[PDB]
């Protein structure tokens, strides 16, 4: 399996900035694409950001200006920096981690997906 | 459990045990039905028996889909002559046996228990009410796709109808599904997983390509003041290891140039060890004669040229790069089939890798003027890519090989270039490139 840990949640300011930490645990011999998703109270999980293999990155086209998505896949971690941060973020935070493939030395494996835990921001 | 399984494997396949814990693994998950199983093997490792095994104890009929009629005869022949209840709906039967096989499949308790069905004829219309009412009755219990590897663009290999494969598994949903490929890379693995539209916890079994008894080593023609003096000494080390045991088993020598597999021929018989040169311009009755005398001890080493199998094979020396990555794994598998430790050399070379990438690139020309196979082309361009980063590459071989096929990194604690001498690498590397 693979675990998923969410860091860097905090409460900042209108106008400020926090990054977000999302380390996939165990053995992975490549991800697909990790996409974070906000899921805001009384709301339907709605889509931010998505990082795909070779870097291409998808955003919102309101959200896309704030944020930027950054990956590492030697490492197997993302980070989402946001910028300019507006009150209607108030959102907890999920990675997807889509297509997860992963391997042993004997030859066994797994291609599920995993998601992580969350992180929660608050802003003024 | 293990004792159904074990029974099936001794009364009706013979085998006292399984040939690798690995495909015992992939089985026994097979069996189990919980999830999809993806199982890539190398032809004759028994990735056979993962379908059919579990097929021979499954409650209903499994429905099993490959690309030619002629392989599925082949199959339904190896399962006759071991008496298992084989049935096939390609249309190949008469109109009396047609009628009587839909007979046996329209009624309960179906006569047949694996169907091998080109998927053509499961999914041409006549046959609609049939797989409608084998749906409905619940009878199907696994939807096995043979060579699924031709879904994906990428592979050599492409097959329209198992893209509509794809919804044939959308339908039948309760019954898992089981994709079989010779070979696989993870980029023709996801292919096969998105478009059979397979569960997304998927059990992959997929047997190392790394080789403990194997000993992997790159050098660069133009750092060796002289190339054959190299290759004999590799020759002569690999074929004598001791005194008292003598020469043994027999080399292999890729080469693409035939003009050069000769000359190569010529300068390792004159040094001192005698070789067959075996290029495919020659004769019927001396190719024969040579494969021949080189299956014999009489022949020491043989110049394999475009095309090559020996039991004990004490080393294997490119002259020249590989075209793709796949096939120099292939060729270098051969190497040390037995027990005791071997050596596979590449004398890697800038102007020769030019030389096969410009022939790679006009092959990908000559294919797009014919407009089709757009993705096997860029498959192709990236494997020799891959093959020419592992040359070029700073690292233990066998973690490129693993990186390449997508498989574990390896633990080889001895027989790796890197890993025993990094400095050495270091050292060759360095050279290499001041000269370049
Ligand atoms: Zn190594």
């Amino acid at each position: 399996q693979v675990q998923l840990v969410e860091n860097g949640g905090g409460c900042v300011k209108a106008g400020g900035s926090l990054r977000l930490s999302c380390a996939a645990s165990g053995s992975i011999f490549s991800i697909n694409r990790m996409t974070w998703y906000r899921q805001a109270p009384g709301k339907e999980r709605e889509w931010v950001a998505a990082i795909t293999s070779g870097g291409s990155t998808n955003y919102a086209d309101s959200v896309k200006g704030r944020f930027t998505i950054s990956r590492d896949n030697a490492e197997n971690t993302v980070y989402l920096q946001m910028n300019s941060l507006k009150p209607e973020d108030t959102a907890v935070y999920y990675c997807e981690a889509y297509g997860t493939y992963t391997l042993a030395p004997t030859g066994e494996g797994e291609y599920d997906d995993y998601w992580g835990q969350g992180t929660q921001v608050m802003v003024s | 459990p293990e004792r159904r399984v074990r029974s099936t494997l001794k009364k009706v396949f013979g085998f006292d045990s399984f040939k690798t814990p690995l495909q015992e693994s992939a089985t026994m998950a097979v069996v189990k039905g919980n999830k999809d199983v993806f199982v890539c093997m190398p032809t004759g490792a028994g990735k056979s028996l993962c379908y059919q095994l579990p097929a021979l104890l499954a409650k209903g009929i499994t429905i099993v889909v490959s690309p030619l009629i002629a392989l599925i005869q082949d199959q339904v022949d190896h399962l006759l002559t071991l008496k298992v209840r084989v049935s096939s709906l390609n249309s190949k039967l008469s109109a009396q046996e047609r009628k009587e096989l839909l007979a046996d499949l329209e009624r309960e308790k179906p006569q047949t228990k694996i169907l091998y069905i080109t998927p053509e004829m499961a999914a041409s219309s006549s046959f609609q009410p049939t797989l409608n009412s084998l749906v409905s009755r619940h009878l199907l219990s696994y939807l096995v796709v043979d060579e699924a590897h031709c879904v994906s663009q990428w592979g050599h290999d492409f097959r329209p109808d198992y893209l509509r494969l794809g919804a044939l598994r959308s339908r039948l949903g309760h019954a898992p599904c089981v994709a079989l490929t010779a070979t696989a890379t993870p980029q023709v693995q996801e292919d096969v997983f998105a478009a059979l539209h397979l569960k997304k916890p998927v059990a992959i079994f997929k047997t190392p390509c790394f080789r403990a008894n194997l000993f992997y080593d790159v050098q660069f023609k133009e750092l060796i003041s002289d190339p054959y003096g190299n290759l004999k000494d590799f020759c002569l080390k690999a074929l004598g290891q001791e005194a008292d045991k003598g020469l043994s088993g027999c080399g292999i020598v890729y080469c693409r140039t035939r003009e050069a597999c000769e000359q190569l021929a010529i300068e390792l018989s004159c040094r001192g060890v005698n070789a067959k040169a075996y290029h495919a311009g020659l004769k019927a009755s001396e190719r024969t004669l040579v494969q021949n005398d080189w299956m014999e001890e009489k022949v020491p080493v043989i110049v394999a040229t475009i095309s090559f199998d020996k039991a004990n094979v004490r080393f294997v020396a490119h002259w020249n790069i590989a075209k793709s990555m796949a096939g120099y794994y292939q060729e270098s598998g051969r190497a040390g089939r037995d027990g005791k430790p071997s050596w596979c050399r590449l004398y890697y070379s800038r102007n020769d890798r030019d030389q096969v990438s410009f022939l790679i690139r006009k092959e990908v020309a000559k294919l797009q003027e014919k407009r089709g196979n757009k993705a096997s082309d860029k498959a192709t361009i990236m494997a020799f890519d891959a093959l020419v980063t592992f040359c070029e590459e700073l690292g233990c071989r066998h973690a490129a090989i693993a990186k390449y096929f997508g498989d574990a990194l390896p633990a080889c604690a001895k027989g790796c270039d890197h890993c025993q001498n990094p400095t050495a690498v270091r050292r060759r590397l360095e050279a290499l490139e001041r000269s370049s």
